[PDB]
């Protein structure tokens, strides 16, 4: 989480490999995040 | 998109016969065999670029004939949704008109800013574009805290911005060379031909149904419709271009004067009742089980009404037996009254020029099939 | 009230005269919106990174079709079809069976997310708030199958997590 | 008990607008099998012309003979012209069988239709 | 049978029909086409695939919303087929290449494949097991082809013995090998004596029987009406088009009738001649 | 933001608007979430002891349209008196 | 928290499960039957019955405007207890 | 300009455009609409609803609903009166069954009687 | 009363009343109902003969202008022996008022083609001809607009059902898009919805 | 004045002998039209009230806003148009009573 970026560029996720099995290193996908970074990383809140 | 049929000597014409009806939906029969609060959302995207002031006149129907005046805090926040919606349709019909003729980046500026109105619009509603949100009775589920301040920060960011697009844009030379020599309307073909709306803004006479027919408290903010001078594409996009610069003083004079009234109806059958009452009463959960059940009851009669879409007369016109279902709803289409006049627009000049008239005159085929 | 364009005259003084025909000749406000097209340039780009920064949204999205359930407790629905009655797509269709327990109960609860066009109309409906409009729009469906959704997938849907939807009507249970 | 007319007075004009356009529609169809580039010959198009024509023998009002002459002169005007593509004018066909049969015996192996 | 096995109303397109098919290969022609009239039918299709799915994603929406299945097998395994065979009314094998693979011949394919999926039915349990076959496929030489499908034909009456062993002649239709083949030459001229059939009149008669009863154990051979020259037919070809080693074989092979299994008069359906659906799909010649 | 002096007077040159000043990227008046939860206000309803739905029952009111014709008259009178005529705005008009 | 079918697959909360001469059994070959392994009927066992020292009780279901409306429900079987139609558990009374 | 016009009746069924088969096969019923007893109020009587005979719905098995190939199922047609309702059927064309109307005959109760003296009438509880 | 309910203004009331009177005294020849509802958009029903002299007369003659012409939709009603009914509207520039024109008409017979004095309603004949079968006598052109070609039925009748008689399906044996007869995915329940006990006590019709 | 504010209207020149010469047609072919109707009354009674305004007028401005219809050329326009509508009110006879009624089950709406 950034501040010194405008509304869009505030938090970013950064994916990890094998969070399945899965060989994740390419092809990250959309859904990969659990729901309460769901509810943070949309800019629905401030609280992490 | 449209099918044409053009017979023409070269590069010229004779005739041009618009071949529409591809984009038929059965809209007046499905509202025939639905409710009237089921029904709402066919009002809400049958015109789809514009999609809220379509929902103004479809709850101002249902009003009209019901005879209920919603609270006055709905009505001032109906007034700078409907302006936000004014807004965003010119903005676009710029936009499309451009992109159509070429001009590829300031219909990218001018989108940056709609994701800005539509990021408004999910804040207050919840939806990306359709918000249903204008229950006939008053407007449902009022706007969250913390949204004023951001629409006053949009109003004069988006004041500049619009400033620095007719930096961009008009007075360049071969964008008027372009639209200037093409399309005029005689304003005796303009009341026959039933142009309505920026057409009759554009084609000399004076004529606002914002300033003569009240629809709501549009008679108490001060601004001034633009009228055209010549009958001509670049006058009428100057004169749209004012009527969003127009948009933008209402806003501010609605944003000045909101009054704290009320939400919703304190009419228990007609509109639902709130949560929390829903709860803990009982004709609360009376009310509020059969109204989405059934439907509310209407009054028999048929009624008409219209207001201003960016379009034009947006008009419907319904026919209500006593019941809870609508008996024949029917549409009165300013881009279908447009696009009727096509012959006696586009009868002296070429394709691009044709091209031109069909950006001139702000389709979306949505509504001009009804 | 009225403020209309274009009623002027060209002027007639050989120096307006000029600045008209040297704006003609020699490409001046040309030169101009190139000026105002780099100052754009020379801007930074709003583009969002998606997949690693995804967009804003509100507190009150329509999207995942998720029920929800009772606080450490059983399912929260009863079949009491207002959402079917609301339904303008007519795409919920309930079948009721009661069970062991003597209170009322389903067997079938199918949304058709082809049909649906996402109004909030069920969400509003629910006397008990049973079905919710869920918080993430992530669907992306290879077979035609998939997009009939059966009371598992919407309980396993709802099961995937509630502290979300809980967070989201407890953040707007006061507006509706 | 005064109606008014649409095209004809008896059912001497009504006779003589149907056997004009079937005289039109006699000569209109070569030119919409050589411009679409159908895949059916002259014979069986001209057969089920007259067969669309014979379906309907029986009708005496001329106000509803006018108004099926209104209805046949608009089709042929629709497919002199090259808007009705090759779906239309396939479609005046039946090929895609369908091949439900008039028995009582088939009409009872699949049954629910007396 | 238990319940939604029986037919329900009219016919297709989600009107439920009464049978349950399992169709091998179902990738190139006479497959495809008979895929399509069992979705004008309204029943539900197995189709079993082992090549990429993107042909099948090509022959996909044939179907009704979710009536016909996609699975996979292999040339190798009874189980896998097995699993594909475990619940269905009939199944058909339509499978065979016209030229050798690197890893196939005609080897194992006709011999091996037929062999295999009909134990593994006959140990499933189903009904009207429909194997196709070529005509005058006999015993003799100058085709591995045509001797491969000789030994298939007796393996398919050798076990399973109530299996319909059905025929056609040389069949054409919009994807046709031998009629494009004939538009895409070039050259020689010879004589043979051959009759043509169109397309739909097979799967048509395949259909019939298929849903008619009783009809199982009599091997079934399909007649074209015209049964004349080879040369007489490619002049035609050439005529039309506007236009004046395996596969030329056993074109020049022969078709000779064989009259005493019966053939579409059993069946009531018309037999489509040369000439209308010749003129039909004879397009994309010279302007 | 968050660029140097020198492409900022660039870009104030290119266009002289001082677009330094608003830019469309908003980075403090975001408006901050999670805010405190409302307390919604009712109308003219919920005043006990005098809201009778008798008085305001305007569904009830709908009359029946009144029929005037069938199956020196001082008269000829326009439907609405004919509208007066307007004015340029003072807030900027042409020319 | 589920039986398991005699074909060798899982059963739902409802005994839907099929016969040994279905086709819907074969088309859920190779992808899987889902089923929520979370039933309702067990979870109502595991939960304290109250033992509320009063006659007639309310209940609305863990908060205010979020669960079900007020039931007030009785509590005069002496033997049986009651039970919420919305909540799905018991009460007892205790003087 | 009243012109030759003759007196008959109508073959409105060769210009409404359905085919053959849902012209002549289904039947139309013209009823009043009975009063849903479970209720007790006679605003749903006082129409003559059309409406046609049901047909085949089976089960699509895919999720268990009810398909039909039945377009004419769903209709019903409100009338102000049977004469015109007959009009109507026979203008269009298909063939059709009317019923008549059923109302409540009017008695003549009263409480007085209900707490009588020598007759059996004795309501015993109130 | 005085809170949500919308007031009614009986100015306008009066005026638009003795307008109606008005025209319904000085066109004797065609005019049956002069109605004034309640928020006061004045109907004018008439018999279908004398359309091209209404509006002809309501276009000019200064006392009303109405130069400006919207829809016309005939809505369809059954147990009327003439069933539909043309719907006019009309709008004046100067004087901010609403006039309906309903003429009645039958299936068959036409009205008389308003092309003629309103250049709008062009496709609005064309467009209620295809939808409905309104002809329109003396008319250019009469084609179909919002419909397909190949359809026909009329498809805005109370007769024709929901549901249309065809349904498109490609297919690969004609290689081509083909119509069949309609087999639906789900019933379209059609719900009962009209509750008893008459919400309306003031539009009690005289039964018989 | 110089090109008025409609744009499919060429300007005039000499408003009243024109307006003047109009309405003096306007008379006489309502003078063609029976006595015995209403239509003669109040078309002579509105048309000889707007005479009576132009008579007072000489002025161009103080006509425009003592006599509405703005601004000045759709007076001339609408007079030809009434005119018009007075040479086809020479026929279609509608001062002659009504033609035959509706079968009076029809206008009473609510079915
Ligand atoms: N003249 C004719 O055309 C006649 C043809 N027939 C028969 O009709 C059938 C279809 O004809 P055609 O046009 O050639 O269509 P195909 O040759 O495409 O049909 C054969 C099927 O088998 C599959 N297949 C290919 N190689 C193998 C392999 N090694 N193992 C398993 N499956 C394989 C094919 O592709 P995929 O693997 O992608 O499924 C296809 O699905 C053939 O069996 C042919 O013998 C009979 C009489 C006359
Ligand atoms: S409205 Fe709520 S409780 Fe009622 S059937 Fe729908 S989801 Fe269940
Ligand atoms: S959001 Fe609308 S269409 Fe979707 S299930 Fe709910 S009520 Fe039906
Ligand atoms: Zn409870």
């Amino acid at each position: 989480e950034d501040n010194k970026q405008f509304f869009g560029r505030h938090r970013w996720v950064i994916y990890t490999t094998e969070m399945n099995g899965k060989n994740t290193f390419w092809d990250v996908d959309g859904s990969m995040v659990p729901p309460e970074w769901h509810r943070w990383l949309h800019c629905m809140t401030d609280d992490p | 998109v449209l099918r044409l049929v053009m017979e023409l000597s070269g590069e010229m014409v004779r005739k041009c016969d618009p071949h529409i009806g591809l984009l038929h939906r059965g809209t007046e029969k499905l509202i025939e065999y639905k409710t009237y609060l089921q029904a709402l959302p066919y009002f809400d995207r049958l015109d789809y670029v514009s999609m809220m002031c379509n929902e103004q006149a479809y709850s101002l129907a249902v009003e009209k004939l019901l005879n209920i005046q919603p609270p006055p805090r709905a009505q001032w926040i109906r007034v700078l949704f409907g302006e936000i919606t004014r807004l965003l349709n010119h903005i676009m019909a710029v936009t499309t008109h451009a992109l159509d003729i070429g001009a590829m980046t300031p219909f990218f500026w001018m989108f940056e800013e709609r994701e800005k109105m539509f990021e408004f619009y999910e804040r207050v509603s919840g939806a990306r574009m359709h918000a249903a949100y204008v229950r006939p009775g008053g407007v449902h589920q009022d706007l969250p805290l913390g949204l004023m301040d951001d629409i006053y920060e949009f109003s004069k960011n988006f004041s500049l911005r619009i400033d620095e697009l007719e930096e961009m844009l008009t007075n360049n030379r071969i964008w008027r060379n372009r639209t200037v020599d093409i399309g005029v309307v005689t304003a005796e073909d303009a009341l026959n031909y039933g142009f309505s709306g920026v057409m009759l803004r554009g084609s000399g006479i004076q004529w606002d149904l914002r300033k003569t027919q009240p629809y709501d408290v549009y008679d108490q903010v001060e601004f001034d419709v633009p009228i055209g001078s010549r009958g001509d594409c670049y006058d009428r996009y100057l004169c749209r271009v004012e009527e969003m610069r127009q948009s933008i003083r209402i806003i501010s004079q609605c944003l000045n004067k909101m009054p704290p009234g009320e939400i919703k109806v304190d009419d228990a059958k007609v509109s639902p009742p709130k949560r929390a009452e829903m709860k803990t009463s009982m004709e609360s959960l009376i009310h509020h089980f059969k109204l989405y059940t059934e439907g509310y009851q209407v009054p028999p009669g048929a009624t008409y009404t219209a207001i201003e879409a960016p379009k034009g007369e947006f008009g419907v016109y319904l026919v209500s037996d006593g019941s809870s279902r609508p008996y024949r709803c029917k549409i009165k289409a300013p881009g279908f009254a447009h696009l009727a006049g096509l012959d006696k627009m586009s009868k002296g000049h070429m394709l691009a020029d044709v091209v031109a008239i069909i950006g001139t005159q702000d389709i979306v085929f949505g509504e001009v099939d009804r | 009230t009225y403020k209309y364009v274009n009623l002027r005259e060209p002027s007639m003084d050989m120096k307006s005269v000029t600045d008209r025909a040297a704006q003609t000749l020699l490409w001046t406000e040309l030169i101009r919106g190139l000026g105002m097209t780099l100052s754009y340039l020379f801007r930074e780009p709003a583009t969002i990174n998606y997949p690693f920064e995804k967009g804003p949204l509100s507190p009150r999205f329509r999207g995942e079709h998720a029920l929800r359930r009772y606080p450490s407790g059983e399912e929260r629905c009863i079949a009491c079809k207002l959402c079917e009655a609301v339904c303008p797509a007519q795409a919920i269709t309930i079948e009721a069976e009661p069970r062991a327990d003597g209170s009322r109960r389903t067997t079938r609860y199918d949304i058709d997310m082809t049909k649906c066009i996402y109004c909030g109309f069920c969400q509003e409906a629910c006397p008990v708030d049973a079905i919710v409009e869920g918080p993430n729009f992530e669907f992306s469906t290879e077979t035609h199958e998939e997009l009939l959704y059966n009371k598992e997938k919407l309980l396993n849907n709802g099961d995937k997590w509630e502290a979300e939807i809980a967070a989201n009507i407890q953040a707007d249970y006061l507006y509706r | 008990t005064s109606v008014k007319p649409i095209f004809s007075r008896d059912m001497n004009e009504a006779k003589r607008r149907v056997r004009e356009l079937y005289r039109a529609w006699y000569r209109e169809v070569p030119n919409t099998v050589h411009l679409f580039q159908l895949d059916i010959s002259v014979k069986q198009g001209r057969d089920k012309v007259r067969e669309m024509f014979k379906k309907n023998a029986h009708v005496t009002d001329p106000r509803v003979v006018d108004l099926l002459v209104i209805k046949g002169k608009m089709e042929l005007e629709e497919t002199i012209n090259v808007w009705k593509q090759r779906t239309h004018v396939m479609r005046f066909f039946h090929e895609t069988e369908a091949p439900r049969p008039k028995d009582f015996l088939s009409k009872f192996y699949v049954g629910h239709d007396p | 049978l238990h319940h939604a096995v029986i037919p329900h109303g009219k016919g297709g397109r989600s009107s439920v029909s009464g049978i349950v098919a399992t169709v091998f290969g179902a990738t190139g022609f006479l497959g495809r086409y008979l895929v399509n009239h069992l979705g004008r039918m309204g029943s539900q299709v197995i189709v079993p695939y082992r090549c990429e799915p993107y042909d099948t994603m090509h022959l996909r929406p044939m179907g009704d919303l979710g009536q016909i299945i996609f699975m996979d097998w292999n040339g190798r395994d009874k189980d896998s087929i097995r699993r594909a065979v475990e619940h269905s009314n009939v199944v058909i094998n339509l499978v065979g290449r016209e030229w050798e693979t690197k890893n196939f011949d005609f080897e194992d394919v006709f011999v091996k494949i037929p062999q295999a999926i009909a134990q593994v039915s006959k140990e499933a349990g189903v009904e009207k097991f429909i194997h196709i076959s070529h005509l005058n496929a006999d015993i003799k030489s100058s085709s591995k082809y045509l001797r491969n499908k000789a030994v298939g034909e007796k393996e398919v009456r050798e076990t399973f013995p109530e299996a319909t062993i059905i025929k056609p002649a040389d069949i054409f239709g919009r994807e046709d090998r031998f009629l494009n083949y004939f538009a895409n030459i070039r050259s020689l001229g010879k004589k043979t004596v051959k009759q043509p059939v169109y397309i739909v009149d097979v799967t048509k008669g395949i259909i019939n029987a298929i849903k008619d009863p009783d009809a199982r154990g009599k091997t079934f051979a399909f007649v074209g009406p015209n049964r004349y020259l080879l040369f007489d037919l490619v002049q035609y070809v050439f005529a039309v088009a506007h236009r004046p080693r395996d596969k030329v074989e056993r074109i020049h092979t022969t078709d000779r009738t064989l009259p005493h299994l019966p053939g579409l008069e059993d069946l009531g359906v018309q037999a489509t001649p040369l000439e209308l659906k010749a003129i039909e799909v004879l397009r994309r010649h010279r302007t | 933001a968050s660029a140097t002096r020198l492409i900022q007077g660039l870009r104030n040159w290119a266009s002289g608007r001082d677009l330094q000043a608003k830019l469309q990227l908003r980075y403090q008046e975001i408006s901050k979430r999670t805010q405190p939860p409302p307390k919604l206000p009712v109308g003219p309803s919920h005043r006990l002891s005098n809201n009778y739905y008798c008085a305001r029952d305007g569904r009830r009111e709908a009359m029946p349209p009144s029929i005037v014709m069938s199956s020196s008259e001082k008269k000829a009178v326009s439907p609405a008196p004919p509208i007066k005529r307007w004015e340029l705005s003072q807030d900027e008009p042409y020319l | 928290g589920v039986r398991t079918s005699p074909t060798g697959e899982k059963v739902t909360h409802t005994g839907q499960v099929y016969d040994d001469e279905d086709y819907r059994r074969v088309r859920f070959v190779g992808r899987q039957k889902e089923v929520n392994e979370n039933f309702a009927i067990d979870l109502i066992a595991e939960q304290p019955v109250s033992q509320v020292g009063s006659r007639v009780i309310s209940c609305d279901g863990g908060g205010g405007a979020l669960g079900h409306p007020r039931v007030y429900i009785n509590l005069d079987k002496e033997t049986k207890t009651g039970t919420c139609g919305y909540c799905g558990l018991q009460f007892r009374q205790q003087h | 300009t009243q012109l030759i016009t003759v007196d008959e009746k109508l073959d409105i069924t060769t210009l409404t455009g359905v085919p053959e088969e849902h012209i002549k096969t289904r039947k139309a019923r013209i009823f009043v609409p009975a009063r849903n007893n479970m209720q007790s109020g006679v605003n749903n009587t006082k129409k003559w609803k059309m409406e046609f005979d049901t047909r085949e719905r089976w089960e699509n098995p895919l999720m268990g609903w009810a398909s039909t190939a039945d377009p004419l199922s769903n209709l019903v047609l409100t009338f102000s009166t049977k004469e015109d309702a007959i009009a109507f059927a026979e203008k269009n064309g298909w063939s059709y069954d009317v019923e008549e109307r059923k109302v409540p005959k009017p008695k003549s109760k009263s409480y007085g009687a209900n707490f009588s003296w020598n007759k059996r009438t004795r309501v015993s509880t109130k | 009363t005085r809170p949500t309910v919308r007031p009614r203004n009986d100015v306008a009331h009066k005026q638009l009343s003795a307008f109606g009177e008005y025209v319904a005294e000085i066109l004797p020849k065609y005019v049956q109902q002069v109605q004034v509802s309640c928020f006061s958009e004045l109907e004018i029903c008439i018999h279908p003969d004398g359309v091209i002299p209404v509006l002809t007369f309501l276009r000019d003659h200064s006392n009303a202008q109405f130069k400006s012409l919207a829809d016309l939709t005939a809505v369809d009603i059954p147990t009327r022996q003439n069933r539909f009914e043309i719907v006019y509207n009309l709008l004046s520039l100067r004087f901010n008022s609403r006039i309906r024109v309903k003429t009645y008409t039958d299936e068959l017979t036409p009205v008389e083609s308003s092309v003629s004095v309103y250049k709008a309603a062009n496709w609005y004949e064309r467009e209620i001809w295809d939808m409905f079968g309104v002809f329109f006598a003396n008319h250019p052109d009469l084609r179909r607009i919002l419909t397909d070609y190949g359809f026909e039925g009329h498809p805005f009748r109370k007769d024709f059902p929901l549901s249309g008689y065809v349904e498109l399906r490609y297919d690969d044996e004609v290689k081509r898009v083909v119509a069949e007869p309609v087999e639906l995915a789900q019933e379209f329940r059609k719900f009962d919805l009209n509750s008893p006990w008459e919400a309306f006590p003031a539009y009690r019709q005289p039964p018989e | 004045k110089k090109t008025t504010g409609l744009v499919g209207l060429a300007v005039c020149e000499t408003p009243h002998e024109r307006l003047k010469i109009l309405y003096t047609k306007i008379l006489d072919v309502l003078g063609h039209i029976p006595k015995n109707a209403a239509y003669r009354k109040y078309t002579e009674q509105i048309t000889n009230e707007k005479l009576s305004i132009v008579k007072a007028e000489p002025d161009v401005k103080k006509l425009e806003e003592q006599l509405q219809g703005g601004q000045i050329e759709e007076v001339i326009l609408q007079a030809e148009n009434e005119l018009s509508l007075a040479r086809k009110m020479i026929q279609w006879k509608p001062w002659e009573p009504l033609v035959e009624e509706p079968p009076a089950s029809q206008w009473k709406w609510p079915i």
